[PDB]
């Protein structure tokens, strides 16, 4: 179908982020002002949130053969925009320490937020492919923004090569699916198969290649080995943006793809995803056991948490509360990873140069910064799934969805990986309250501080009192 | 398949093979007969050429169907070309397209 | 149309096989350009005239020019020829062969009424591109802008 | 059978066009230089001269570069309609095929500079390649003005669309940009030598050097003929036969290329890139936008 | 007259050739070359699928694929230039210190 004016009234966050990109780019062309360009970026993202409120006043409609906007799309757009705003806030002291061009970071962050919005509203293979490329290539720039740093250059090369390979896999799978189906819409992926012929091998192999690409993008085992190196080498605000925004947007569009594809309830893909979720949970938790680096540990943690998300995804068609469970888990994971990588960001800010080490050394953090130690402990307990935190609420949701769909192997995997997670997360927290042997003053560093405190307060409040977030996620139903 | 289209296919193929054979025979007769006895700005320029060439391909695809796209397509190409010009302006002011500093 | 398709496919396969095993970078890029020309011929055999014109104009005429430029300014592992001895490519070759045989098992067994070869002109592709594909076009310009920004940020000399 | 003599007549027309183009390129090498046999004299002088490939060079790349410099624009001629019933290939893509050949033409300069085992020739080749990319980047859009007015990529359709008003008047900016881009893509004056940087035609001698020269003048023939076809109505004329009108317009543009070489001075390298990008690319984008607005209004 | 199966198999052959060329080479330049081979094979498969159904969507996906290929080639060659100018060595196994 074509474009109506009301379709333009169902498109505002995309236009706002694009116009922010153009305005920030022209402002860079005017002059190289870090403060003004960063402020223009954050006002553009805040205006995109307000535009989300305005389109929430509007209804749900199919804006293109490509795009579909409903409350599902607004929820994922809001998560992506909050992740981007936190990334800019953490990036300002980091880029203050960076003795080179700084506003290109904000341009790429905004472009990646645009790709995340596209993935949040994608209802088509072309839009999914374009959104994946639009969050990937700015991350090529951002992961190696400090390319003179040897670790950041290593992470940039690794992520660029491996994501180009995964994009090739995903594109080849999309081509095979289009060869079978004859239509790139999500709802037609298996429409021309009937009488139990849903298990056609070309459709399954195309979906397998797409699964390879997406599971690379979601750090799923065995496409997971890039995660600790890329997480450790990348700049800490870039690690925050990757871990939150990229995984949330790609898992949202994966949720939509498995929701409206008629091939989504094939047993073969369900079994393969169950094996991947089992391996992801167990392998990430086991590999994070003996980690002294917080960024690599959080990479393995991201692997395990995406395994839990996959467990919630498998119970889509059998159950009913699966997408609500995914929304609640995504909110809790977003706030938890935001706070965690935010503390990693502010203790690594300002940027000390390509030659100086960016080692964290969280041991004894309480005796020189108590409040960040408290927020790090709160997010460590949240990612563990302790009941006083919203990470437990997500764990409870995915456990309920696995019990309802009788996914007992995945439930046992959740319990065992949770115990291993308890070991390494509690080791990190008690190390924060240990004694360190031996070893700012602006307001943007204070802005990052209040961002991580706000995330802690939200995760604690919605741990004790989860009903507002549950009722927020429940009303975000899509066009079935 | 009309007679004219296969005649033109044959003529185009003969044009190809006669041109390539004439060049190869020219060099063969040249060799056989006779008596024996960097800065990074280059990469940036080529890269800009590649990116703006892909944008040019999009404009190529628009240009051949103007009467079948209407004013909506003109608007679509208008934001397209505005973003292209914004990128070109960005490259000009940051010194990317400045061979001599 | 089948004749040109099969010779161009064979030329593309052979040229790619010379690409992945050659030692000289300029020679490998020349074989890659040959494979791209063959792939464009395949596109012209199918009736995707715009795709073949773009395969010559954009892939061989821009991207491979960029690769060639980088190789010339490098003025370039080569001596030992690690990838030639079977003890190095013993694993990856059979791994790719297994992946290929699974993929072509999936290919064999689908509905195949054949390709008519009727030319889908660039005008119809433009109508589709600037009809039901507005956001693909705008966000593809957006993506190319992102790639331009990244490649200038990384690749400048200073 | 009428079909066999028809296809043989079409093949003969194509071969006649190809021979006329090659002889026109060589004869205008002489014309840029009564002495009708002078061209034959240098032709057999370079033919019978010994050939020298550098010993520590790459043989295949060195031999391949003049072949590209010849055959690229020689094949690009094949879309040009000379008169009604005298086209070689009436392609659906047309000007896209010209853009394909112009894209492949840069490999001649790059390959010659690399294969010539000389850092100065290599640097000169990179400079010339950067220049021709900087003008190839807007060559296609400078022709897209005419394509947008005609609504098709075909050349006969463009000439038939020029039946009342030649496109030199509405597409005068497209005229100017395609003229500059055609001159710059052919590596001739004032874009002839952009060069620690020497020429990339050094170490080339004999028949390879002759290939480079005749390929440049064949490119001049092709660019002038496509110039006439796109912007000056092709073969359309009131009194003389269409072949005659096409010939006079093509000769008109070819001696004007010679006059531009003989008159205009050489701008600087950075000046050439700055002019190319900063002026001609936004000018061409604006020209296509204004063209689209004009045709959609009418 | 041309089977869709044969074009899909040709694209698969080129894809796995690009993949093994990506794996077996220590030089980063040949890794980027193999990546270009794989993405060109995927674009070819999309063209074959679009031409089989008589749809324009295959060439549109081809255009998106080559836009991606152009941008990735640009970024990868920038990273290769950075690696060569900071290490004077294109060996990808030397860029391996982050581990554990
Ligand atoms: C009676 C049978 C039926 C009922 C079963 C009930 C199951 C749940 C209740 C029992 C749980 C038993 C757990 C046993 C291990 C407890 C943790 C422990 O001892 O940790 C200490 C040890 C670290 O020691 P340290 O020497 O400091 O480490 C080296 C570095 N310095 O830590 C380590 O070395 C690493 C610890 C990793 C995390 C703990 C191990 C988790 C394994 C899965 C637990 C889930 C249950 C699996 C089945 C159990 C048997 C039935
Ligand atoms: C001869 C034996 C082999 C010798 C060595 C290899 C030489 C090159 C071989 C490949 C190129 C030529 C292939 C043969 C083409 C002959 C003409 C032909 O078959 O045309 C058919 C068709 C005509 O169009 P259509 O209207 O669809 O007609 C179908 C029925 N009416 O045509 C089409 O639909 C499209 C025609 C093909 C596309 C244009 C040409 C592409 C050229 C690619 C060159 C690749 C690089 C070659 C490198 C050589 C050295 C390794
Ligand atoms: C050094 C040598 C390198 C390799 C050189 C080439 C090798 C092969 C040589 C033999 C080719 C024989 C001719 C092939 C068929 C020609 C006719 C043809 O392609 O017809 C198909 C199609 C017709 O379409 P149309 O007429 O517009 O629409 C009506 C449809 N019946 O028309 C089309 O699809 C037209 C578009 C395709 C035309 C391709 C022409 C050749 C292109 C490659 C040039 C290479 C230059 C040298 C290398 C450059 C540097 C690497
Ligand atoms: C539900 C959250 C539970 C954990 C909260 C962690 C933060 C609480 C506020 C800070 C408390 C710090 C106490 C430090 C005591 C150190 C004693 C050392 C000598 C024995
Ligand atoms: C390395 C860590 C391994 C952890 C394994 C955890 C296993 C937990 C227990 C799973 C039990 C599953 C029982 C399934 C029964 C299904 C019966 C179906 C009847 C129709
Ligand atoms: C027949 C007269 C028509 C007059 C109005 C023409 C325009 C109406 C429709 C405008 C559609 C604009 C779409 C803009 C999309 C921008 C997408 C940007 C993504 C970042």
């Amino acid at each position: 179908m074509t474009i109506t004016p009301q379709n333009l009234i169902a498109l505002l966050p995309l236009l706002i982020v694009g116009l922010t990109v153009v305005v920030v780019m022209l402002s860079i062309a005017w002059r190289r002002n870090h403060f003004l360009n960063a402020t223009l970026s954050v006002i553009g993202l805040n205006a995109a949130l307000v535009s989300l409120w305005f389109v929430g006043q509007a209804g749900a409609m199919d804006v293109t053969p490509l795009m579909r906007v409903d409350g599902f799309a607004m929820l994922y757009t809001g998560l992506v925009l909050l992740a981007s705003l936190a990334t800019c806030t953490f990036a300002y002291p980091w880029l203050e320490g960076y003795n080179d061009n700084k506003d290109e970071f904000y341009l790429l962050v905004l472009i990646a937020a645009l790709g995340g919005i596209l993935l949040a509203n994608a209802n088509h293979l072309a839009s999914l492919f374009l959104g994946i490329e639009l969050i990937s290539l700015p991350l090529f720039g951002l992961v190696g923004y400090a390319f003179r740093q040897k670790r950041s250059l290593e992470a940039s090369i690794k992520y660029t090569i491996l994501s180009a390979a995964a994009s090739s896999f995903l594109l080849f799978g999309m081509a095979l699916v289009y060869a079978q189906s004859g239509d790139l819409s999500f709802v037609a992926l298996g429409k021309n198969l009937g009488d139990g012929m849903l298990n056609e091998p070309l459709l399954l192999a195309g979906f397998g290649l797409m699964i390879v690409g997406l599971g690379f993008k979601l750090s799923l085992v065995p496409f997971h080995l890039w995660t600790p190196d890329v997480y450790q080498g990348a700049p800490a605000p870039v690690s925050t943006f990757l871990a939150t925004a990229s995984k949330i947007a790609i898992f949202g569009v994966v949720m939509r793809l498995f929701l409206y594809a008629p091939v989504g309830d094939s047993e073969a893909i369900r079994v393969v995803l169950a094996i991947i979720a089992f391996a992801s949970i167990i392998f990430g938790n086991l590999m994070a056991l003996s980690q002294t680096n917080i960024k690599r540990l959080l990479g393995y943690s991201s692997i395990s948490h995406l395994g839990y998300l996959l467990v919630a995804l498998i119970a889509l068609q059998t159950g009913e509360m699966s997408m609500e469970a995914v929304g609640v888990y995504l909110a809790g994971y977003l706030f938890s990873s935001l706070g965690a990588f935010g503390v990693v960001s502010l203790m690594s800010s300002p940027y000390r140069g390509p030659d100086a080490d960016s080692l964290f050394s969280y041991r004894g953090l309480f005796w020189h910064r108590p409040i960040l130690a408290a927020v790090m402990t709160v997010m460590m307990l949240s990612l563990a799934g302790i009941p006083m935190t919203l990470g437990f609420i997500g764990k409870f949701y995915v456990l309920a969805v696995g019990v309802q769909a009788h996914l007992w192997w995945l439930v046992g995997a959740v319990v065992v990986g949770s115990a291993i997670g308890l070991y390494y997360y509690l080791r990190v927290a008690v190390s924060l309250y240990l004694h360190a042997p031996e070893q700012p003053s602006n307001w943007q560093y204070s802005a990052g501080g209040i961002v991580v405190l706000i995330s802690a307060l939200l995760v604690l409040v919605l741990g004790v009192w989860p009903q507002p977030l549950i009722s927020i996620v429940r009303l975000a139903m899509p066009l079935m | 398949t009309s007679t004219e289209v296969i005649a033109h296919h044959w003529a185009f193929a003969i044009f190809l093979i006669v041109a390539i054979g004439l060049c190869c025979l020219m060099l063969v007769g040249g060799w056989f007969l006779g008596g024996r006895a960097l800065s990074a700005k280059f990469y940036l320029v080529a890269m800009f050429f590649v990116i703006f060439d892909v944008e040019a391909l999009y404009l190529f695809a628009w240009s051949t169907s103007i009467r079948e796209s209407g004013w909506v397509g003109f608007v679509e190409a208008a934001i397209f070309i505005f973003v292209l010009l914004a990128g070109l302006v960005y490259l000009v002011r940051i010194g990317a397209l400045d061979w001599t500093p | 149309m089948e004749f040109a398709f099969y010779i161009c496919g064979l030329i593309a396969i052979l040229a790619t096989l010379r690409v992945i095993t050659h030692t000289n970078p300029v020679h490998a890029l020349l074989y890659l350009i040959i494979s791209l020309l063959a792939i464009s011929g395949v596109f012209f055999s199918l009736g995707a005239y715009f795709a073949g014109a773009l395969e010559i104009i954009v892939y061989a005429g821009a991207i491979m020019v960029l690769f060639v430029f980088v190789v010339m300014m490098l003025n370039l592992i080569e001596q030992e020829r690690q990838w030639l001895k079977p003890q190095v490519w013993i694993g990856p070759a059979i791994l790719s062969a297994i992946m290929l045989v699974v993929i072509v098992y999936a290919i064999l067994g689908v509905n195949d009424q054949g390709i008519d070869g009727t030319p889908i002109s660039a005008k119809a592709v433009g109508i589709t591109l600037f009809g039901p594909y507005v956001l693909a076009v705008e966000l593809a310009s957006m993506l190319l802008l992102a790639g331009l920004v990244v490649a200038f940020h990384v690749g400048r000399e200073e | 059978s009428p079909e066999l003599i028809e296809i043989l007549l079409t093949i003969l027309k194509a071969v006649v066009i190809l021979l006329v183009v090659v002889t026109c390129g060589a004869f205008m090498s002489f014309g840029e230089r009564g002495g009708s046999l002078q061209l034959v004299a240098d032709m057999i002088k370079m033919f019978f001269k010994e050939d020298w490939i550098p010993k520590f060079s790459d043989r295949v790349i060195f031999t391949l570069a003049p072949m590209i410099a010849f055959t690229s624009l020689l094949l690009a001629f094949a879309i040009v309609p000379v008169s009604p019933g005298w086209v070689v290939a009436d392609l659906n893509i047309g000007i896209l095929f010209f853009l394909m050949m112009a894209g492949l033409a840069v490999y001649a300069v790059l390959f010659a500079g690399w294969s010539s085992n000389n850092k100065y020739s290599l640097l000169g080749a990179m400079r010339a390649s950067a220049q021709t990319l900087s003008y190839e980047v807007f060559l296609g859009l400078s022709l897209m003005g005419v394509v947008a007015q005609a609504g098709s990529f075909n050349m006969t359709d463009i000439v038939n669309s020029q039946a009342h008003v030649w496109n030199v008047i509405p597409q005068f900016f497209g005229f100017i940009t395609f003229a500059i881009a055609g001159v710059a893509v052919c590596h001739r004056h004032p874009f002839d030598q952009p060069e620690l940087a020497d020429g990339y035609h050094i170490e080339y001698s004999g028949m390879k050097f002759g290939l480079f020269f005749v390929g440049e003048y064949i490119g001049i023939v092709t660019i002038s003929a496509l110039m006439v076809t796109l912007f000056f109505g092709g073969w359309q004329g009131p009194l003389l036969p269409p072949f005659i009108w096409f010939a006079l317009k093509t000769a008109f543009f070819m001696m004007m290329f010679i006059l531009i070489r003989a008159s205009l001075p050489r701008p600087r390298y950075d000046q050439v890139m700055s002019f190319g990008w900063k002026i001609c690319l936004p000018l061409t984008l604006i020209n296509l936008l204004v063209t689209a607005a004009v045709i959609l209004w009418q | 007259m041309i089977p869709l199966q044969h074009g899909l198999i040709l694209a698969a052959i080129l894809f796995v050739l690009g993949l093994t060329g990506l794996v077996i080479r220590r030089n980063l330049l040949f890794m980027l070359i193999g990546l270009e081979i794989m993405i060109n094979a995927s674009a070819l498969a999309f063209v074959v699928a679009g031409s089989y159904w008589g749809q324009t969507d295959g060439q549109v996906m081809y255009i998106l694929a080559i836009s991606l290929a152009a941008a990735e080639a640009s970024i990868g060659l920038a990273l290769l230039l950075q690696l060569h100018r900071r290490r004077q060595n294109l060996n990808i196994d030397s860029v391996s210190e982050m581990r554990g």
